[PDB]
C-alpha cells in the first residue's frame, strides 16, 4: 500500500541508507496536504446517501440499456439494483480512503488492481462505471482547495478504467 | 507426468517382465477410445469460461458471505483471485481427461494444495463445495448430443464424474 | 429441349430402347433436380439485384456509360438492363433444363447479327455476362455456380 | 561435453568495486527482495518488475504473463530466480525473443535481460552459442542462472537489474529483441491514373458542390416496431 | 394448383392428362403438411410482424426518418399493417400450392399504387426478405423451405 | 507462432535432441485432419460477404444501443459502420488463418494477444464481439466434422474475449 | 518419461494455457500410430527367447575375440555369458516398452540416459550391443507398417550408441 | 520458426485477403505430401550418425592438413569440436525437411555462421567442402527402396538437395 | 513441339513420319523432368529477378544513372517486372518443349518495341544472362543445363 510516507520508507530502505533530510521533506508535504484532504473527506461522508443514489440514478438516465434487457449482467431485477448500490458505495468508500491515506495506495490495491480481468469476464462494461464518477465529480458540492484533490483522485481512477 | 500408457509400463517395469497379449488387449480400447476422449475435452475447453463464470454465480449463491464486507472472497484482488483458481483446477482436470490417469493432477494441482488453505485463512471446504459445482456443468456439457454421431459417451463420463469428485474430496 | 427429351430422342433416331446408359443419364438429372430447383428459385428472388451488381462491377462509370458510349442515352441503358434481365432469365431456363438448346434456339439464334447492326459492343457484353456469372455463382453458391455458369459462358462463348 | 574455449574479457563498468553502499547515487535500480514483502503492493511490484527486466514494459499484455507463475511467488513455494527461469523457459518468451533472434543476438539480449551485463566482446558471444545449439535455449538459460557470475551477484531472491549504468543507455531502450520492388510499382500504377485527366461529365466535378451543400440527412426516429400497436393505430377514414 | 392445371388443359380441347392427376393427388398428399405450416405461420403473426418491423428499420432508417413514408405512429401503424397484409398473402399461397391466390391480391398491380402512394418497393421487399428471416427461425428446416418458397416469390415480385 | 509441426520442433530444439518418434507422430496428426480443416476453410471464404454482413447486422439487432447513441465509439456515423465490417471482416480472416494453419497460431499473435489491453481503452465492449462469433458459430452452414473444427476456434477466440 | 501426449502437456504447462486444438491433434496422431505399433509388439513378445538367443550367438560369430580371452569384462567364463543374455535381454525389453510408449520416452531414460558413462568405465565396447541389434534389426520377421516402426527405435537406440 | 504452412498465411497477410480455392489445392499437395516428407527425415535421422562418420572420412581423405600438426582440425578438442559440428548442420537440415521451408535453417544454422570463421581461424570454405559430401550420402540412404512400396518422392528429393546446397553456399 | 511437327508435316500433304512420332513420344517421357524444372522455377521468382537486378545494375550502372531509362524507384520496378515477365516466359518454354510459345509473346517484335521506349537491349540480354546465371545456382546440372538452353535462346533472341 503506498503512502507519501511509505515512500520515504521503501526508497530509504532499498539503498541502505538512513532517512536523511531528503526523505523528511517528502513526508513534510502531505502533512500540509493532508488537512486539506481531511476537508474533502468530510465533505463526501456527510454526503454518502446523496452522492451514491444521485450517480446511480445518474447511469440509468444517460443508458437506458441496462434497465430493460433482461441478463444476470444489467439490473433489470432488482438484485441488480441492490448490487448497483453494492458497487458505487464501494467506489466512494475508496475514494474517501486514498483521500485520508493522501496517496492513490488504497485505491491501487483495492480497487483498480485487478479491475481489468473483472471486467473481461463478467460483462460489466466500464464506461458505466466512468460516468457514475462524472455525476460524483459534479455533484460533490466541495469548494475552494479540497474540491480540487477530491478531483484528483476521482479521475485517477476514470484513467484506471479508460 | 504418467499416461494409461505409461503407468501400464511402470506396473510392468517393477515386475520388471515383457507385456502380455492378455495385457495389450485391454489397452486396445484406449485407442478405440482415443476417438471418445479426444473430443470431451475439446467440449471442455471449448465452454471453459462458461462454466467458470456460470459457477461463479453459485458458490456466490449459496454463501453470500464471501461478498460480504469482510468476507474472505471479498475485495476486487481477492474476488479476481478467485476466477484465477476457478479454472486453475479445469486445466488440471482436462489435462488428466487427456492423460487419462490423476497422476497430473495429483503433482500440480492437489499436491499440497489443503496446506495453502490453513495457511491464507481462505475457506477449504468452501472451495469444494463449488468445485463439484461445476461437474452437473461440466458433464451436463460433455454429455449432451447435438450434431455429433451417437456414441456410448457414457463409459468416460464416469472417469469425468470421478476427477473433479478426486480434486473436491482433496481439497476440504 | 431437355436432358431427359435429348436422352429419349438420342434414344430415339436409333430406334434404340432405353438402355442403361440412359437410365444412368436420367438418374443422374433426377438427382441433380433438387439444387437445380432450389438455385432457380433463389436466382428468381433477386434478379434485379444482379443486374444492378453486374453493372456496378463491369458497365458503370467507364466511357460506355459518358457520351460516346453506348450506354448513355437512357433508353439504351433500360435496353442494357433487359439484355442482362435476358441472359439471366434464359440461363435460368437452360439450368433448369440441364440442356442449353433453348439459349441456342430462343436467345443466340441471330444474335451477333443484331449487335453487329446496331453496333454493340461484344466484348463489354461479355465482360457484363462475366460479372453476372460472378455474382450469382457468389450468390447461389459454388455447386450450382458452375452449372450456371456453364450456361452463362456458353451465351459468351456464342456472342464471341 | 566439451567445456567452453577460453575467450577475453574486456574492461567494463560491472568489474568495478563500486565501493560502498552510502555512495550510490538514486540511479540505481531498485533491487526488489522477496524477503521484504511488507504489503500486497511489494508483491505486485516485485512481480511487475520482474516482467520488465523479461518484458521489456510493452510486452506485460495479458497472454504473455503466464498467471499461475506470479500466484506461486507471493505464496513463496518457488525462489525468483526459480521464476525468471519459469519466465526464460516459457514459449511466451521463446516466440518473442528466440524466433526472432540470431545465435550470437540471443547471447547479447539474453546476457542483457537475465544478467544484466552486456557482452564483453564478439568471442564471447561466439563461445556461448554452441553451448546453446547443442544443450537447447533452456539448456543455455540454466546455464546462464546457475552460473557463478548470477549467483554472487544477484543472490537466491533479488530480481535482476542492470548493475552500475552509470554512463551507459538503459538496456531495454538500447536494445530490442528485433535485429518490396512490386510496392513501389503499385504505386506508379495509382499514381497514373489520376494524372491523365478526368473525362467530361464525370461524377467528381459536382462532387466539391455537394460538399458545399452539406446536409448529413435525418437521425433516426427511435420508435420500435414492437410498441406500435399497429392495429390500433390505423385510424379510419 | 387445381386451377392452374385446369386452365392449362382446357386452352386445349383435351382432358386433363394424367401426369396432371398425378401431380394433383401428390399436392392432396402434401396438404397436411401444408395445413400444418399455415396454422404454425398463422397462429405466431404479430410476433413476425415485429421482428419483420425490427429488422427493416435497423436495415433502412429513411423511413424512420421525416423525410420518408413511414415517419409518425400513424404511418408506422399502417407500415406494420401492409406486412400484415403480406404475411396473410403468404399463409394463402402456401395452403394453395402455387402463387396465384397470392399474386392476385398482392404482387399484380402493386408497383403503380405504391409509386402513387410515395414509397420505395426496395424496402418492402427488404421487409417480406425480413418476414422471411423470422419465419426460417421460427419453423423447422422442411419447413422454412417450403415457406422460404412463396416469400421468395413475393421479394422478387416486390422488386 | 504455433503449429503442431513447429511445436515438435521447438519441443525437439530446447531438449537439444534429435527428431524421434515422439515428435513426428505429432505432425502425423496435423496430416490427418489437414483435409478436414481445409473443408471448413472452402466453406468460409465461399460465404465472406454472407456471413460478415450477416453476423453485423445481428450485432445490432440484439443491440440497438450502439446504433443510436452519438460518440467516437459506437457506429451511430458511416464510419462507425465502415469500421464495423473491418472488425469482423477482419476476425473472420485470422480463423480461416487458424483452419489453414492447423493451430491456434496465427489466432493467438494477430488477435488475442493484445486484445486485453485495447479494449480497456477504445471502449470496444467484449460483448459485440462474442456475440458477433455466435452468429458466425450458427450461420456457416457447414456439416459433417469439418463444422465441428471451424466450431473449435471460434470458441476459442470467445474464451479470450471472456 | 517422453510421450506425445505428454508432449502436448508439458508444451501446454509452460505457456500457462489451456488445451486448444493445436496439442489435441498431437495425441490424435499418436492413436493411429498406437495401434500400428501394437502390432510390432505382439510380434516382438512372442520371439523373445528365440531373437535373444538368435542376436546373442550374432556376436560370438562376428567378434570370436569376447568368448576367448580371460577377463571380467568379456564372456569366457559362463558368468560372462549369464550376463549376455542380462543386456539384451534387458535391451528388447525397452524396445517394447518404447513401442507400447509410442516414443522414445523408457527408451531414453531406462536406457541410452546413462549410457556413454557406463561404458567407458566397465569396458562394454559399444560396437557389440550396435551389431546384436542389427541381428534383431534382421530377424525380427515383422512384415508391413509394424515393421518399419519397430525398426525405428531399433536405430533410434544404435545412434546413441555410437 | 515458419512453416510450408505459415509462410502461406504470412504472404496472404501480407496482402490482408482470404485464401482463394485455388491457393488452398495447391496446398492439398502438402497434406498428400505429408505422408512422403514424414519418413524421409525418419530415414536421415536413422542413419544420422553413420552420415557423420563416414564423412568425416572425406574431408579427411582430400584435406590431410586437418590432422596435420599445426592443422586447425588438429588436437583432440578441436577434433571433437568437429564431429560437434558434423551433425549440428543434420538436426537443422532436417528440422528444414519436416517443416518444408528453410526459414528455421536460415536463422539457426545459417545466421551469421561465416562470421566465426573469420574470427576463430578455422577455414569456412573447408566445411562447405564436406557438407555437400554428406548429401550424396543422405540422398543415396533416402533414394534407395527396401521394405516401403514404390512410390514417386523424386520432387521431394530436390528439395532435400537443395537445403544442402543451401547450407554448403551460405559457409564458404 | 507438337505443334511445330503438326504444321511441319502439314505443309506437306504427308501424314506425321514415324520418326516425328518417336520425337513426339520421347519428349512426352522428358514431360515430367521438364514439369519439375518449371515448378522449381516457378516457386523461387522473387531471389531470380532479385539476384538478377543485382547483377545488372552492377554490371551496368547507366539505368541506375539519371540518364538511363530505368532511373528511379518506377522505372526500376518496371525494368524488374520485365525481368519477371521474361522468366515466366522461359517457364513456359520449358514446358512447352520448343521455343515458339515464348519467342509468339516477347521475341518476335521486341527491338523495334525496346527502340521506341529508348531502352537498350544489351542491357536486356545482360539481365536475361544474369537470370540464367541466378537458375543455373538454384538447379543441379542436369537442370540448369536444360533451363540455360532457353535462357540462352532469349540472350541470343535479344541481341
Ligand atoms: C471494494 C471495491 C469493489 C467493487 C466496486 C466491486 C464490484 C463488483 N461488481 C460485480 C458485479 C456486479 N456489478 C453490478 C453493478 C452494475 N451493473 C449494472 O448493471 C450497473 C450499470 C452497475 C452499477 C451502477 C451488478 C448488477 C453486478 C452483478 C452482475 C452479475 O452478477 O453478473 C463483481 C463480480 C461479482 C460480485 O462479487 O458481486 C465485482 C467484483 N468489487 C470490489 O471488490
Ligand atoms: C454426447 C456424448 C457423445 C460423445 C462425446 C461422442 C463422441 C464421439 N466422437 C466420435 C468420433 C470422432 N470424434 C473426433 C474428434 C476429434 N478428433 C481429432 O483428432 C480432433 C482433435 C477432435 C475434434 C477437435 C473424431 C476425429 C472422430 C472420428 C469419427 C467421427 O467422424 O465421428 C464418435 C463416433 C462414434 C464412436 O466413437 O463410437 C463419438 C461417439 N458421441 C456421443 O454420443
Ligand atoms: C433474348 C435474347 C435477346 C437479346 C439480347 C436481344 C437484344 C436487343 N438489344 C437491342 C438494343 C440494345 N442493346 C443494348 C445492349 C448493350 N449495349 C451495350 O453497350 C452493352 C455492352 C450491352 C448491354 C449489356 C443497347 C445499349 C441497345 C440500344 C440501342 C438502341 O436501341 O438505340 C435491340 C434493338 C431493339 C430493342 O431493344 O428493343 C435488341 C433486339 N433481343 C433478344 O431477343
Ligand atoms: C580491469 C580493467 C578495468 C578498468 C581499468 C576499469 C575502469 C573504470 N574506471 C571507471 C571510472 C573512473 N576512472 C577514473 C580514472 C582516472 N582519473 C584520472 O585522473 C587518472 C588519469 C585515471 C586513473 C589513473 C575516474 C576519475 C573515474 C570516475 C569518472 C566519473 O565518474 O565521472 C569506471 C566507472 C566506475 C567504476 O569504477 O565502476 C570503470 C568501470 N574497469 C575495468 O574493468
Ligand atoms: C470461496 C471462493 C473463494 C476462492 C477459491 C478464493 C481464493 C483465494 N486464493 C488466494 C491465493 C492463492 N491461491 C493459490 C492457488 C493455487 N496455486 C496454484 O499453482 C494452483 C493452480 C492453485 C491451487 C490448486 C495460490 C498460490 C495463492 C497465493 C498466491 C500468492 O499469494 O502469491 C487468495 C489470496 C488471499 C487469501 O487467500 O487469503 C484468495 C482470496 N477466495 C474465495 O473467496
Ligand atoms: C547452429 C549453427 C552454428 C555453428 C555451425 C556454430 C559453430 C562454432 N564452431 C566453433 C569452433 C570450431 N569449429 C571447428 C570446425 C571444423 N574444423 C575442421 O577442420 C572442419 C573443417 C570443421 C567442421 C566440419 C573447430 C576445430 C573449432 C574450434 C576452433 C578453435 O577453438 O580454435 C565455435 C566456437 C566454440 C564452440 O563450439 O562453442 C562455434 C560457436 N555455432 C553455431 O551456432
Ligand atoms: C393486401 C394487398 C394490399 C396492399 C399491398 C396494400 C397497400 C397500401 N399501403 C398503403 C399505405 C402505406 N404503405 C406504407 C408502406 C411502407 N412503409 C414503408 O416505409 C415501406 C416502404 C412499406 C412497408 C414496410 C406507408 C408508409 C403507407 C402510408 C402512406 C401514406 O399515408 O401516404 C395504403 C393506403 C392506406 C390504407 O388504406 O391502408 C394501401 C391501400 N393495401 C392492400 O390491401
Ligand atoms: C486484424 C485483427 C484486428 C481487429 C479485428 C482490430 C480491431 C480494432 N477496432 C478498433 C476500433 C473500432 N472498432 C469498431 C467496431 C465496432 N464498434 C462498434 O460500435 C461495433 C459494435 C463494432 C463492430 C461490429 C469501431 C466502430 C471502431 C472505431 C472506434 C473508435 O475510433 O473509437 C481498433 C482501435 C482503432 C483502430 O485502428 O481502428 C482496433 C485495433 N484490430 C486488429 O488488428
Ligand atoms: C512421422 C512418422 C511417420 C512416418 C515416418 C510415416 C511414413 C510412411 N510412409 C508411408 C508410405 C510411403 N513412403 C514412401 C517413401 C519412399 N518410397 C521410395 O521408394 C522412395 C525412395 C521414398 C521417398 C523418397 C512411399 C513410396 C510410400 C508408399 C505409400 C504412400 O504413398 O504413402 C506411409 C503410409 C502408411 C504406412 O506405411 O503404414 C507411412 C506410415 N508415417 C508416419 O506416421
Ligand atoms: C594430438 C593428440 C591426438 C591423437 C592421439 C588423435 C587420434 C585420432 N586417431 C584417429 C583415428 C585412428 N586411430 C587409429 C589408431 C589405432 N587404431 C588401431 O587400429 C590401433 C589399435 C590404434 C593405434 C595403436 C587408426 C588406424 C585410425 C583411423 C581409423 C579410421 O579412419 O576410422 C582419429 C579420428 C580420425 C583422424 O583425424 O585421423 C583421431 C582424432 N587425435 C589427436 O588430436
Ligand atoms: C511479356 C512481353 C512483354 C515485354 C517484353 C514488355 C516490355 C515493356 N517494357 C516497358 C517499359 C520499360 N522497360 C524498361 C526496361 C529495362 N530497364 C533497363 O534499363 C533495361 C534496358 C531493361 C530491363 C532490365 C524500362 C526502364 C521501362 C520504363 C520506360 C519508360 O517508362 O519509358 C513497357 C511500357 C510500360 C508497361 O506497360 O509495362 C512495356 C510494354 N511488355 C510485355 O508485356
Amino acid at each position: 500500500v503506498k503512502t507519501p510516507i511509505t515512500e520515504a520508507i521503501a526508497a530509504a530502505d532499498t539503498q541502505g541508507r538512513f532517512l536523511g533530510n531528503t526523505e523528511l521533506q517528502s513526508a513534510r508535504g502531505r502533512y500540509e496536504r493532508a488537512a486539506a484532504s481531511l476537508e474533502a473527506a468530510r465533505g463526501l461522508t456527510s454526503n454518502a446517501q446523496r452522492l451514491i443514489d444521485g450517480a446511480t440514478q445518474a447511469v440509468y438516465q444517460k443508458f437506458p440499456y441496462t434497465t430493460q434487457t433482461p441478463g444476470p449482467q444489467f439490473a433489470a431485477d432488482s438484485r441488480g439494483k441492490s448490487k448497483c448500490a453494492r458497487d458505487v458505495g464501494h467506489y466512494l468508500r475508496i475514494i474517501t480512503y486514498s483521500l485520508v491515506a493522501g496517496g492513490t495506495g488504497p485505491l491501487d490495491e483495492y480497487l483498480i488492481a485487478g479491475l481489468a480481468e473483472i471486467n473481461s469476464t463478467f460483462d460489466l462494461s466500464p464506461s458505466w462505471y466512468v460516468e457514475a464518477l462524472k455525476h460524483i465529480k459534479a455533484n460533490h458540492g466541495l469548494s475552494g482547495q479540497a474540491a480540487n484533490e477530491a478531483n484528483t483522485y476521482i479521475d485517477y481512477a476514470i484513467n484506471a478504467l479508460s | 507426468t504418467l499416461d494409461v500408457f505409461t503407468k501400464v509400463v511402470s506396473q510392468a517395469d517393477s515386475r520388471g517382465e515383457f507385456l502380455s497379449n492378455e495385457q495389450l488387449d485391454a489397452l486396445a480400447n484406449v485407442v478405440k477410445e482415443g476417438n471418445k476422449r479426444l473430443d470431451v475435452v475439446n467440449r471442455i475447453t471449448s465452454n471453459a469460461s462458461a462454466i467458470v463464470t456460470n459457477a461463479a454465480r453459485a458458490l456466490f449463491e449459496e454463501q453470500p458471505q464471501l461478498i460480504a464486507p469482510g468476507g474472505n472472497a471479498y475485495t476486487n484482488r481477492r474476488m479476481a483471485a478467485c476466477l484465477r483458481d476457478m479454472e486453475i483446477i479445469l486445466r488440471y482436470v482436462t489435462y488428466a481427461i487427456l492423460a487419462g490417469d490423476a497422476s497430473v493432477l495429483d503433482d500440480r494441482c492437489l499436491n499440497g494444495l489443503r496446506e495453502t488453505y490453513q495457511a491464507l485463512g481462505t475457506p477449504g471446504s468452501s472451495v469444494a463445495v463449488g468445485v463439484q459445482k461445476m461437474k452437473d456443468a461440466a458433464v451436463g456439457i460433455a454429455n449432451d448430443p447435438n450434431g455429433i454421431t451417437k456414441g456410448d459417451c457414457s463409459q468416460l463420463i464416469s472417469e469425468v464424474a470421478s476427477y473433479f469428485d478426486r480434486a473436491a474430496a482433496a481439497v476440504g | 429441349q431437355d436432358a431427359i427429351t435429348a436422352v429419349i430422342n438420342s434414344a430415339d433416331v436409333q430406334g434404340k430402347y432405353l438402355d442403361t446408359a440412359a437410365l444412368e443419364k436420367l438418374k443422374a438429372y433426377f438427382s441433380t433436380g433438387e439444387l437445380r430447383v432450389r438455385a432457380a428459385t433463389t436466382i428468381s428472388a433477386n434478379a434485379a439485384a444482379i443486374v444492378k451488381e453486374a453493372v456496378a462491377k463491369s458497365l458503370l462509370y467507364s466511357d460506355i456509360t459518358r457520351p460516346g458510349g453506348n450506354m448513355y442515352t437512357t433508353r439504351r441503358y433500360a435496353a442494357c438492363i433487359r439484355d442482362l434481365d435476358y441472359y439471366l432469365r434464359y440461363a435460368t431456363y437452360a439450368m433448369l433444363a440441364g440442356d442449353p438448346s433453348i439459349l441456342d434456339e430462343r436467345v443466340l439464334n441471330g444474335l451477333k447479327e443484331t449487335y453487329n447492326s446496331l453496333g454493340v459492343p461484344v466484348g463489354a457484353t461479355v465482360q457484363a455476362i462475366q460479372a453476372i456469372k460472378e455474382v450469382t455463382a457468389s450468390l447461389v453458391g459454388a455447386d450450382a455456380g458452375k452449372e450456371m455458369g456453364i450456361y452463362l459462358d456458353y451465351i459468351s462463348s456464342g456472342l464471341s | 561435453a566439451l567445456p567452453l574455449l577460453q575467450y577475453k574479457p574486456s574492461s567494463q563498468n560491472h568489474r568495478v568495486t563500486s565501493f560502498g553502499a552510502a555512495d550510490q547515487n538514486e540511479d540505481t535500480p531498485y533491487i526488489y527482495r522477496i524477503e521484504d514483502v511488507s504489503s500486497y503492493t511489494d508483491i505486485q511490484n516485485i512481480i511487475w518488475a520482474s516482467y520488465r527486466q523479461v518484458f521489456s514494459e510493452h510486452e506485460i499484455l495479458k497472454f504473455n504473463r503466464q498467471k499461475t507463475l506470479e500466484s506461486q511467488v507471493k505464496n513463496g513455494s518457488i525462489s525468483v530466480r526459480d521464476f525468471i527461469r519459469g519466465l526464460a523457459k516459457s514459449e511466451a518468451f521463446y516466440r518473442l525473443v528466440v524466433s526472432v533472434n540470431n545465435n550470437y543476438r540471443l547471447v547479447d539480449i539474453t546476457l542483457k535481460r537475465l544478467l544484466g551485463r552486456s557482452s564483453y566482446n564478439k568471442d564471447e558471444q561466439i563461445a556461448w552459442s554452441i553451448v546453446i545449439g547443442t544443450k537447447g535455449f533452456s539448456g543455455f538459460v540454466d546455464a546462464l542462472i546457475d552460473s557463478e557470475e548470477y549467483t554472487k551477484n544477484f543472490g537466491e531472491n533479488i530480481v535482476p537489474y542492470q548493475r552500475k549504468r552509470m554512463e551507459g543507455r538503459p538496456h531495454n531502450l538500447v536494445t530490442p529483441r528485433y535485429g518490396d520492388w512490386r510496392f513501389t510499382l503499385d504505386k506508379f500504377y495509382s499514381r497514373k491514373s489520376q494524372e491523365k485527366q478526368l473525362r467530361e461529365g464525370d461524377p467528381r466535378k459536382f462532387a466539391d458542390l455537394a460538399a458545399s451543400v452539406g446536409n448529413q440527412g435525418n437521425y433516426a426516429q427511435r420508435i420500435s416496431a414492437f410498441d406500435i400497436d399497429y392495429l390500433n393505430a390505423v385510424p379510419n377514414r | 394448383i387445381v386451377t392452374k392445371s385446369i386452365v392449362n388443359a382446357d386452352a386445349e380441347a383435351r382432358y386433363l392428362s394424367p401426369g396432371e392427376l398425378d401431380r394433383i393427388k401428390s399436392f392432396v398428399a402434401g396438404g397436411q403438411q401444408r395445413l400444418r405450416i399455415a396454422q404454425a405461420l398463422t397462429d405466431n403473426r404479430e410476433r413476425l410482424v415485429k421482428q419483420a418491423g425490427d429488422q427493416l428499420f435497423q436495415k433502412r432508417p429513411d423511413v424512420v426518418s421525416p423525410g420518408g413514408n413511414a415517419y409518425g405512429q400513424e404511418m408506422t401503424a399502417t407500415c406494420l399493417r401492409d406486412l400484415d397484409y403480406y404475411l396473410r398473402l403468404v399463409t394463402y399461397g402456401i395452403v394453395a400450392g402455387d402463387v396465384t391466390p397470392i399474386e392476385e391480391i398482392g404482387v399484380i398491380g402493386v408497383r403503380e399504387m405504391y409509386k402513387s402512394l410515395g414509397t420505395p418497393i426496395e424496402a418492402v421487399g427488404e421487409g417480406v426478405r425480413a418476414l422471411k428471416n423470422a419465419a426460417s427461425t421460427l419453423l423447422s428446416a422442411e419447413d422454412a423451405a417450403e415457406a422460404g418458397s412463396y416469400f421468395d416469390y413475393v421479394v422478387g415480385a416486390l422488386q
